[PDB]
């Protein structure tokens, strides 16, 4: 599903293994006019070849290469093909790994799952309770939490949530705690010192509130 | 800073001259129910008001009308200083003048129609330079107080002479019109409104804050609900209410343009809101632009959807621009738009319930003279399945009915309908019960 | 006092206008009395008056034929006054209007005029334009003069001349066999609604400068 850190992982792995990272955003490529859409796509592979080793990350793949019948009109198919050629045209000696993400297998043109192209499929699922806890911890690592904050509790309550759900939950709970203090900071602005900032704790209440918002 | 400064909240008591306060905060400031107060706001401005105890008000907040807010040159959620003012004595002279752009079309004596009833047993505090608003004759009129005899402020008792001497005055740049849509202009959905307000609060009111912290403000807000629910209305309001610039993107109007010039417009919209920050971009009838990726037959329709998504991503969080959009359902929309970083925030502007419908009705009958037998509560109950715009047209029809009844009797001359003849025009409960048989 | 709002005719006769019983009592008019009606643009026309008990008190039913001679549309105002001073004519002169007679030949007296006037005792005014049905086409005639000028009755005695050349239509004069609400049936209910929706914004359009109310802008027709 979307917001599961598919992009995040690719970003990470590139940095974590010192590799160059080129992002291909599906919709952004379709935003370009015909032919200049491919001239970009091709130029992406030429940029990762140039700076090897590299990870090319294609985000929202299905925006570019949906099932061969789901593509109405020619220039949408001409694009899918243009990609597949670059995927084949990818020398194994290039030292470039292409990573790509999508919401499901069926969305994608099965032509891409051929030997020598996207032969490797990984299933970044939905974080379970224990996972959700970690996610929460990762996004509360810069904010001062109050003693009564029980992130474990939060994790249990957020049953059906993807990573990005939880990252926004933390963002909201914090922005809530800022609004509460923002009234009391009437005395001057923009006077919020880094010290005033650390004075700012986020109560378990601010979380339980932010829960009433999300999906 | 001090025990006398307060945060300015929405008015529940819809009267121009009163402000509300929590009971303990009145005790703290040693004020009495009915005591008159001086309020100082931004840009050298002050205004005079009666004060009443509201036990639903926050302790460090003060409820007040838009009318008042304006004279104080403050938006909602700002700060003002309040202090006692028992020194205000009654006036003799008052000079008010109407503002030209609220009086085009109305003739003759506007004293009898607006001023008089607005002041009958008023005992209204007022200040020189105040601009207040009077309802009647099916249009609201704004009047500026050009001077008072006890200058700078006085109370207006039956004794006080009131002069509106001919020429209506020009509007200042600083002065903002009151027909302009506000939250007081929308009813039946406080819950949803609240959410919108706090989402947009910081990024539009305190935008410099997001340089100082690494937190992400919502960038896109999606508005669900049947059509005519005030989805557009809310966006219009929130922009004005938070002093933000408002750029409207009308779904169909964008598809009306030829291919590529359709995108050149869409892109230019985001360039306009970037330019005038902070801003709300409102995309109306979104599904006209970005319907499910398979519902789009042919390429240029998809090229458009993408062009939008790129602008939504291309939207820097430092831009200070919130994109709001509305549609009739989730499923109509391309789920690509609900991704983190785009329309991550969904609000469900539903169907007003009985109590809501009442408010809506009251909001649209606030300029028309209603008859005694008019029972808007009754109307609300009868109109079970109605959306806001249903009710706004219902009031429009009931009024146009009452005008048609009188339009026969006004045979004697035309176009002779004075503002006074206008206020003579009451709208009977019958005219409503008739208008119900239409909608 | 004597001024009235002009409504639709239910008695489809050119020479008669209807009125509510109490408004006849008020104006002291008797059934069959002849009345002078004045409308816009210097124009007047003469009519018989009958009591209609479904008519509104401050309204007056009348034919399109009449409305035209008065240069008034529906929902306007006209003054009505008694006219018992009106007398049989010696010598009426009528001429057909060229654009209602292309195609028909010869004696149009026997076909239209005669049956329109048999036992007619019809009030008429110089400059009146009336309409006769027959021979599968409707013909408009203008009354070019009358012997008791300006207005007379037409009794069996009255000589009627339609002397050759048909006359040109004036700009002011509107074709009567153009399209009206009297050309459509089976849908009073729906028609009523249309009329009131459009009534003010088309008839009293200056009104919407004076008020902040919104008139319907678009009307959709199903069927
Ligand atoms: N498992 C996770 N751990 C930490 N952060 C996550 C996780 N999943 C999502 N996030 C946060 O939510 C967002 C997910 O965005 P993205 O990487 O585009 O996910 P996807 O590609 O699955 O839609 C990121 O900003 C990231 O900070
Ligand atoms: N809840 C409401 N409160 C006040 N007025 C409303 C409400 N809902 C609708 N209206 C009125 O009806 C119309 C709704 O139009 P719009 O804002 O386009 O609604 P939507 O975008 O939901 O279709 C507006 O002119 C507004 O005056």
């Amino acid at each position: 599903p979307p917001g599961t850190g598919k992009t995040l992982i690719a970003r990470a792995v590139a940095n974590e293994t010192g590799a160059f990272f080129f992002l291909i955003n599906g919709p952004e490529i379709m935003s370009k006019l015909a032919g200049e859409s491919e001239s970009n796509l091709r130029k992406a592979f030429e940029e990762a070849e140039k700076n090897a080793p590299a990870i090319i990350f294609i985000d929202e793949l299905d925006a570019i290469a949906p099932k061969r019948e789901k593509t109405h009109g020619e220039v949408e198919r001409r694009i899918v093909s243009q990609l597949l050629t670059l995927m084949d045209g990818l020398k194994q000696r290039a030292h470039v790994i292409v990573m790509a993400a999508t919401n499901r297998p069926n969305s994608i043109d099965p032509a891409l799952r051929r030997f020598g192209r996207f032969d490797r499929e990984v299933d970044i699922g939905i974080p379970d309770a224990t996972g959700r806890l970690e996610i929460l911890q990762i996004h509360t690592k810069n904010m001062k939490l109050a003693d009564d904050v029980d992130l474990e509790q939060v994790a249990n309550e957020t049953h059906g949530h993807v990573g990005a759900d939880l990252a926004a939950l933390c963002s909201e709970a914090a922005l809530q705690a800022i609004r509460k203090k923002m009234d009391l900071i009437d005395l001057e602005d923009e006077t919020i010192d880094a010290e005033v900032m650390n004075s700012l704790a986020v109560t378990m209440d601010d979380f339980r509130w932010a829960l009433s918002q999300s999906n | 800073n001090r025990p006398n400064r307060l945060i300015v909240d929405e008015a529940i008591n819809e009267d121009n001259s009163v402000v509300s306060l929590s009971q303990p905060k009145m005790d703290e400031l040693q004020l009495f129910r009915g005591d008159t107060v001086l309020l100082k706001g931004k840009k050298r401005r002050e205004a005079v008001c009666i004060v009443l105890s509201d036990d639903t008000c926050s302790d460090e907040k003060i409820r007040m009308n838009r009318v008042v807010r304006n004279n104080l040159r403050v938006r909602l959620g700002d700060v003002i200083s309040i202090q006692p003012c028992p020194d205000v004595k009654y006036g003799k002279r008052i000079h008010v003048l109407p503002i030209d752009d609220t009086v085009e079309g109305i003739t003759g004596n506007l004293f009898e129609v607006y001023l008089k009833p607005y002041f009958l047993e008023a005992y209204r505090p007022i200040r020189k330079g105040d601009i207040f608003l009077v309802h009647g004759g099916m249009r609201a009129v704004e009047f500026k107080v050009v001077e008072t005899d006890p200058s700078p402020y006085c109370i207006v008792a039956p004794d006080t002479v009131i002069h509106c001497e001919g020429e209506p005055i020009k509007r200042e740049d600083e002065e903002e019109s009151l027909n302009e849509v506000g939250y007081d202009d929308i009813g039946g959905c406080r819950k949803q409104l609240a959410q919108i307000k706090e989402m947009v609060e910081l990024p539009l009111r305190h935008p410099a804050l997001f340089k100082a912290i690494g937190v992400k403000p919502p960038r896109g807000i999606l508005l669900y609900g049947p059509p005519g629910t005030g989805k557009t209305l809310i966006a219009r309001a929130v922009a004005n209410e938070t002093g933000a610039f408002f750029f409207l993107i009308n779904g169909p109007e964008i598809m009306s343009k030829l291919a590529g010039e359709s995108e050149s417009n869409l892109r230019k919209a985001f360039e306009e809101a970037e330019k005038n920050a902070p801003a709300i971009i409102f995309i109306d009838e979104l599904d006209a632009i970005a319907p499910k990726r398979e519902k789009t037959h042919g390429e240029v329709e998809r090229r458009i959807v993408s062009q939008l998504l790129t602008l939504m991503d291309g939207l820097k969080q430092r831009a200070h621009v919130i994109v709001m959009a509305a549609t009739n359902r989730p499923n109509s929309i391309d789920p690509a738009l609900r991704r983190f970083g785009r329309f991550d925030r969904e609000v469900d502007i539903g169907i007003p319930d009985a109590t809501g419908r009442l408010e809506i009705l009251q909001i649209h009958t606030k300029n028309m003279k209603l008859a005694d037998d008019v029972d808007l509560e009754q109307v609300a109950n009868e109109t079970h399945g109605h959306v806001g715009a249903d009710l706004a047209a219902l009031c429009s029809e009931a009024a146009l009915q009452a005008i048609r009844k009188k339009m026969d009797l006004i045979d004697l001359e035309d176009e002779t309908i004075d503002a006074e003849v206008m206020n003579s025009l009451a709208v009977t409960m019958d005219d409503f019960r008739w208008a119900l048989s239409q909608s």
